[PDB]
């Protein structure tokens, strides 16, 4: 598989490979960073059952509602 | 009266009048299906109770 | 485009063509006639 | 008719689809491909703006005014009286105005111009499609769209501002504000230099480059050159309208508070927080 | 024929095509302003504003960048045309406005004006070579001549520049 | 009669006929699609009995 | 361009199938006139 | 009738067609797509009697 | 009758009558199906209760 | 291309077979559904 | 452009190409019509 | 009748014919699923 | 171009051939459909 | 019929195709995820029965 | 540009994979269909 | 019926067939799943 | 492009594996028939 | 298949390459986007406890 | 029937080979995880009440 | 540049490398449909 | 290049003898499956 | 360019600095699963 280099400059893309890793790590971590469940920095010493977790449905009273009524 | 046809090529004359013929069909069976009751009648004698 | 000989027998068979047409529609209406009288 | 020069530069050629079926004129007009669709978009277009008018409730010309669907129809075409007629007429002025650009790039091949022109209009066309394509998608309704007509669309304008406060404090529309301004000094800043050297007072000989070039440089402090004088242009008009559709893009889709909270990073750096 | 050009047809708007060689004989995007002034252009102070840059020592290359004489220039068809002897200066507003090559067939120099070549990176790197995408390198020999070496008219301006601009129109025609 | 094409090029009348016939065509289904009465996609099998009328208001 | 012999020759089917598709919408006119009349 | 590929040289006529053919099938969806009566990917299920008329 | 052929690819031919004929035969049975009540009748023989 | 007379002429032959082989076919399928479901 | 013999040969395939297309739309507007009329 | 397939590629022919045959197939057994009432009387014999 | 009279001979006998098995095995398929659920 | 492929290129038709039939997918995914009986990703193990249908007639 | 031979052949690929396709996409609706049928 | 096969390639319809195959078993396991309640009576054997 | 002497070696084991592939799967449907009918 | 000689491979790759990242982001993305496959949130909840639509 | 291998390369058969078995193991234990509810046995075995 | 050996080379290693992916893919899929069904 | 009929030859042999063990490998699993938890 | 003397060494460094990467990488999991995992 090493002709794979014959056609693509091995200078190149170690700065291509280097830079696509780094913007995935960072966007993964960020991404994880913002979510209540890993937010790591704030609640990374909570015990894995006392994480945060999302709701299996969110719930409401009948008259109330999140958004005011419209048309 | 044959000479009507000189200077036509009668591919384009069947083309023609086959068209015509398939659209005045077509035309006179959904009106007539509209004026005669039928095929209602046949749908009729058929339809489940 | 068609010469005049060539017009001669295309018009023999249009001629026919057109009444053998007219005579199955005549049965046609007879038949329908006999069904379903419209006047 | 016919420039006394023009004869000479009516060749075949140049065209991108039609070949030479369309390669022709009409009076002064260049037809091509893209002219044939741009006349018919352009007819279907404006005749259905003038139905749109005939069942409004007045013949008045800056009171017609052909509106959106409501945002209950999100992305789907509505009933055609409606709002489902605005998306119609928005196809149109799609299919119109990329006609234009691409019969632009036909006759620019054919003189054996750069394609700068097109693509100049290109900015243009991708600030329309922001207001009316791209912003309403991301907001999920064709009904975000601005009503066309002549002043409902200002409207239209202002309620879309105060939508956010204090429209003024959105800092791509400061940019986009700051380009079109420095585009008109710009413009009247070049209009008078070339015509104050071809048109000197009276009984004085024609001026030259070398004038031009020492009055600019001091009105700025540097001299910009004849052909950066045009980059500049070209970049402050088109970067004005750029910067107008990230402006408008961001308003909804990606910031919903008012403007002005926006700037609490700026208040917050921790050198100063 | 004396007339460079015939209607396609009869009918109002109807294009012209040429008669002869459209390059040569200055048709459609070839075609250059017959009537301009055959005279040189002039600075303020009324030397000749464009000359060959041996003939002003005020001017020099920057020294970061290549002088591009000495190198080879290729043609649309990737044929070496020539290469550069000189360069021709604008002394009014200081730039290149043309290289002048000496062909690699033939005998004869000839102007080619800046903005139809380009470096083969833009400048950024491998300077070493230039690149004329408009016309193939047997066109180049018929590249309009100067009536002077040291001195270039309006009128001649307008001709080399019409002959490259014609290029990407007729270059490959039959 | 025939003589009109000598005056025009039968190559773009016709081309700009067909266009023409688009045009009006297209604008013709829209208008009776943006009325009442002739809403055929969502009112087409209304008998003409049943089919909108369009009045003025009674002048009382 | 073209003479008068193929200028007359386009004019023929230029008429007639002008002619054809007037024949086409008056059918089409008498449907529409048969289910919603607009007088 | 074949002359007709005499004036319009057919290889482009093609590709006009399909252009315009497909353009007109698309509009014709999403007109039916967002009517009342025939939002088939929503409705498309219910019978012809139980399908909406547009009734003033 | 059979010169009517003279001009005629053999292939567009039946390309022609193939299309033609399976138009025709589905319509008609699309039609048929709603007229005779069948296989309506068919399925309520086998329909679960 | 096209058909000279002599392949017209058997082209023809065959043409004329299948058209009344499939009227045939069809004429046993409406004796059936007449016999089956009549409709007039 | 191409020659008359070419333009008729060419015209054959157009016809079927457009004969079929119809016939499929005509299958399709008949489904269509036993699935929900729109007269 | 054989003289039909010349100026034919036979596996031009083969690729129509087949996937006529799928099309057709797959129409005519959806089809009849519904009018049969089978599987769902399989379904119905060993469901829980 | 394409197969000449000699090919679309052999050819149509296979092809022929061919849909009569097809034929034959639906035949088949259909009398022991009918065994099982009759439709009409 | 293969004479199409001596009008044009199918190096180009290709490209062309691709493009459109990738284009239409994407929009009939994005259609059917649009709506409301075929929300899939939110409701696909809804049976049959259970999917959401559009209003009758009154 | 082609030969008549190369473009006979591409359209032999061009067509059994275009059918092939189309193949693929019938069963791919045999099973959205039955999941949750659109009539 | 071998000459059907001049002009093709082995690998590609030894391809074509073991694509199909693959595609046409899983279909049917999937489907005759539904059908029979099997593997769901094997899983309530075993659930505790 | 596979050749007609090539072709007959090709065809020949192309039977055999059909041939063995069905009987294998005939045995399978056997099988599953004794275990749940389907009919 | 001879495929390659009519597309250059060292485009294609590149092409196809970055179609596919596309395309896996994107889903991705709208299946965290989702309530029902929200998973950095709820990815430990059981399949019966999840979300579903509305019937 | 080995003329099957010809001009193929041994290393993309393994490689193909290879792949297909980890992914047709993989799925297969997967799903009997599922069915047999073991290790789901195995859990409950040893879990702390 | 490319020749129909390099052609035939780079399809076998294509090939390889479509069927890992679509390997991965498939137990991916087979993994979320067993923590989550989407039917 | 690829395979000559002499190394497919050999290929082919260890190609089968493989498969036949890993068969036989998974057969055995089968019956002690079978034995522990009888699926049907 | 690049030749075949440079390219199978280097493809060694890619081969084995990528699995070496992506070793650290699985570990990383291992400790993130089982600090706070997410299925
Ligand atoms: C006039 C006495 C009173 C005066 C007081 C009030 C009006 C004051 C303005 C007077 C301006 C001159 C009017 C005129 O007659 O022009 C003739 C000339 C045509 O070229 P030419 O060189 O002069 O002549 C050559 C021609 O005669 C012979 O050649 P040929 O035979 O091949 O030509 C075919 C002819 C046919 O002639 C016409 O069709 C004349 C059409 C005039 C249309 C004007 C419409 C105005 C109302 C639109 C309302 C809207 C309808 C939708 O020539 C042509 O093919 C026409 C070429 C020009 C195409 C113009 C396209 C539209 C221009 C902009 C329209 C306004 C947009 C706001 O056409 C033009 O030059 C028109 C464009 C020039 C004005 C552009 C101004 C834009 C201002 C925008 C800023 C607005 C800020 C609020
Ligand atoms: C092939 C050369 C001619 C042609 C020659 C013939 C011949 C010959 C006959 C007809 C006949 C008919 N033609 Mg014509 N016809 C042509 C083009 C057309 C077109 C068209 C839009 O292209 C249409 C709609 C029609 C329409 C019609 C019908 C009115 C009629 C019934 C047959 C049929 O299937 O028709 C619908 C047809 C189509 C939708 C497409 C065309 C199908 C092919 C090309 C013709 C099928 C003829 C068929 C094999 C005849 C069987 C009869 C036996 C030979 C005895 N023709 C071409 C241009 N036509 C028949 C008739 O009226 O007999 C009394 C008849 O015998
Ligand atoms: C190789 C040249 C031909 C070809 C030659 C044959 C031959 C020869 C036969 C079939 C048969 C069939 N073909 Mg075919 N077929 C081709 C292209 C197609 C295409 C397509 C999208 O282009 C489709 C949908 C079909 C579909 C079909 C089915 C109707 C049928 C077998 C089931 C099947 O689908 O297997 C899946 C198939 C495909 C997805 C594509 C084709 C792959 C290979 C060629 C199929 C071989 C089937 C089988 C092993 C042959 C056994 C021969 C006998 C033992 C004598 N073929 C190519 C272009 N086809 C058989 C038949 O008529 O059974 C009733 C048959 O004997
Ligand atoms: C809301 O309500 C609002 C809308 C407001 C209400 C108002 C509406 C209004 C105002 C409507 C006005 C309508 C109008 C006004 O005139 C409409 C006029 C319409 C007309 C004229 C239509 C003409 C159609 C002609 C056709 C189709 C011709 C076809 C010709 C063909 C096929 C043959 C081509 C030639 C060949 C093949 C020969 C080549 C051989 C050659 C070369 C050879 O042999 O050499
Ligand atoms: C319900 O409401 C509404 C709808 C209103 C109700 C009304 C409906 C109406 C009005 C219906 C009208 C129907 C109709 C009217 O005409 C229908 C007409 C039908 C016809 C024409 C059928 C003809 C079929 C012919 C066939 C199958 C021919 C097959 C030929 C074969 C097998 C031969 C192949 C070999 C060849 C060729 C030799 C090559 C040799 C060569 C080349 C050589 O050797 O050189
Ligand atoms: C909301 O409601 C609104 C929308 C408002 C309501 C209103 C709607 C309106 C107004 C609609 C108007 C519709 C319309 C009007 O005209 C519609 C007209 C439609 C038409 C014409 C369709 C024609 C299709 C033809 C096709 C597909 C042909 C295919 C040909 C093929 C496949 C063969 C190609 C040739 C080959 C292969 C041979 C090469 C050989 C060569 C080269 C050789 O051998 O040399
Ligand atoms: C439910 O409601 C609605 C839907 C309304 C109900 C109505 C439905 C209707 C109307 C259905 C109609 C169906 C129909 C027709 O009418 C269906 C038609 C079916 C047909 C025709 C099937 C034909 C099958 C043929 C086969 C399998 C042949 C295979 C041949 C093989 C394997 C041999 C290959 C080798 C060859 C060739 C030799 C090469 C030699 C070479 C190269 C050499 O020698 O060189
Ligand atoms: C549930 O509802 C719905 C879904 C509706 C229900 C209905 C479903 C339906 C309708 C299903 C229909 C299925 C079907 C239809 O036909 C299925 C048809 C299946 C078929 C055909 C199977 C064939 C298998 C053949 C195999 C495995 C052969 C392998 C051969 C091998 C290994 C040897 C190769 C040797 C070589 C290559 C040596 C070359 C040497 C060379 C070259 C040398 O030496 O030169
Ligand atoms: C639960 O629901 C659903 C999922 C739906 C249920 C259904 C599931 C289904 C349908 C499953 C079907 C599975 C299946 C079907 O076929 C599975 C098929 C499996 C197979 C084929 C296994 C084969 C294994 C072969 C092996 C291990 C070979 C090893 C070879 C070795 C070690 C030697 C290599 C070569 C050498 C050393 C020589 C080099 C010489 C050289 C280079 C020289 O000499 O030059
Ligand atoms: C928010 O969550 C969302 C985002 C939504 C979720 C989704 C996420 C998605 C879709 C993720 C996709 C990820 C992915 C997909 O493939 C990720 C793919 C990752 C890959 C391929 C990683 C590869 C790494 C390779 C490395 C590190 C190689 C290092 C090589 C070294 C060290 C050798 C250096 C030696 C040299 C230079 C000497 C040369 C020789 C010389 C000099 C000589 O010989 O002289
Ligand atoms: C394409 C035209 C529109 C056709 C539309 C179909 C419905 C109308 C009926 C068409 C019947 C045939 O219609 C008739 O065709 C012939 C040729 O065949 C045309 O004839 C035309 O060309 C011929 C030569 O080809 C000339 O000699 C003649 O002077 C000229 O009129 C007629 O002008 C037209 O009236
Ligand atoms: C053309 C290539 C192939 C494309 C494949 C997709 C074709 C689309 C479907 C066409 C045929 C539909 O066929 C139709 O199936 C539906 C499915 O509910 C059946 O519907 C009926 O039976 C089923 C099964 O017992 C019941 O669940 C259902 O409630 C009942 O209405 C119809 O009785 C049958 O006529
Ligand atoms: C098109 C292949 C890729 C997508 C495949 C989709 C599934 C269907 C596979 C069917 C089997 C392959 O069927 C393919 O058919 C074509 C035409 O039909 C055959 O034939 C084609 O190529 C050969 C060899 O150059 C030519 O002699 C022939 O004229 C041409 O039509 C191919 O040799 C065969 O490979």
């Amino acid at each position: 598989m090493h002709r794979i280099w014959l056609m693509y400059d091995p200078r190149r893309v170690m700065v291509a490979l280097v830079g696509f890793l780094a913007v995935l790590a960072l966007v993964i971590h960020f991404v994880l960073l913002s979510s209540q469940r890993y937010s790591w920095i704030e609640n990374g010493t909570l015990g894995a059952d006392q994480a945060p977790v999302g709701a299996s449905a969110p719930a409401a009273a009948a008259e109330m509602s999140p958004l005011p009524p419209g048309r | 009266m044959h000479r009507i046809w000189m200077g036509t090529d009668p591919h384009i004359i069947m083309s023609a009048l086959g068209s015509f013929l398939v659209g005045a069909v077509l035309v006179m069976h959904i009106w007539a299906y509209g004026q005669f009751n039928w095929p209602a009648t046949l749908k009729a004698k058929y339809a489940t109770p | 485009g068609m010469t005049e000989e060539e017009a001669r027998r295309f018009h023999g068979y249009m001629v026919t063509g057109t009444l053998g047409y007219v005579v199955v529609a005549s049965v046609a209406h007879f038949l329908a006639w006999s069904w379903r009288p419209w006047f | 008719a016919m420039l006394s020069f023009e004869k000479k530069y009516r060749v075949r050629g140049g065209t991108l689809i039609g070949g030479d079926l369309f390669d022709f004129w009409f009076g002064p007009f260049y037809v091509g491909f893209f002219g044939v669709t741009t006349i018919f978009f352009v007819t279907l277009g404006t005749l259905l703006c003038v139905w749109g008018a005939a069942m409004g409730p007045t013949w008045n010309l800056w009171q017609i005014n052909i509106a959106p669907p409501d945002l209950k129809y999100g992305l789907g075409l509505a009933p055609l009286r409606e709002g489902g007629l605005w998306q119609i007429i928005t196809l149109c002025a799609l299919g119109a105005f990329g006609s234009w650009a691409l019969r632009q790039a036909e006759i620019a091949r054919k003189l054996g111009m750069g394609m700068h022109i097109p693509w100049a209009y290109g900015g243009a066309i991708l600030a329309y499609t922001t207001l009316v394509v791209i912003r309403p998608f991301l907001l999920g309704a064709w009904g975000h769209g601005f009503p066309y007509g002549i002043f409902s669309h200002l409207d239209w304008v202002s309620n879309v501002g105060y939508q956010y406060l204090h429209f003024h404090y959105n800092p791509a529309h400061m940019i986009a504000v700051t380009f079109f301004f420095t585009n008109c000094l710009a413009l009247a800043m070049h209009g008078s230099l070339i015509l104050s050297v071809t048109n000197p007072p009276k009984g004085t000989p024609t001026g030259t480059s070398e004038q031009e070039n020492v009055f600019f440089r001091d009105l700025l402090g540097y001299s910009i050159g004849a052909i950066g004088i045009h980059r500049l242009g070209l970049f402050l008009a088109v970067g004005a309208a750029v910067w107008s559709a990230i402006c408008i893009v961001i308003s909804g889709p990606f910031w919903t508070q008012g403007w002005p909270e926006w700037w609490n990073w700026w208040l917050n750096l921790p050198i100063w927080k | 024929s004396d007339v460079k050009f015939v209607p396609a047809d009869n009918y109002n708007g109807s294009p012209i095509i040429p008669t002869g060689n459209p390059m040569i004989d200055g048709v459609g995007p070839a075609s250059w302003a017959e009537d301009r002034r055959d005279e040189p252009d002039l600075t303020y102070h009324g030397s000749h504003k464009i000359v060959p840059m041996r003939l002003d020592p005020t001017f020099s290359i920057a020294k970061g960048d290549p002088d591009p004489r000495g190198l080879p220039v290729i043609a649309a068809d990737k044929q070496v045309a020539g290469t550069v002897v000189e360069l021709w200066v604008n002394r009014s507003e200081p730039q290149v406005s043309y290289y002048e090559v000496q062909l690699a067939s033939g005998e004869r120099r000839v102007l080619l004006p800046t903005g139809y070549v380009q470096w083969p990176n833009f400048g950024l790197w491998g300077n070493d070579k230039l690149l004329v995408k408009s016309i193939t390198a047997a066109q180049f020999a018929n590249v309009p001549a100067t009536k002077r070496d040291d001195q270039i008219t309006l009128l001649e301006e307008d001709k080399i520049c019409a002959y490259y601009a014609g290029g990407h129109m007729y270059a490959f025609a039959e």
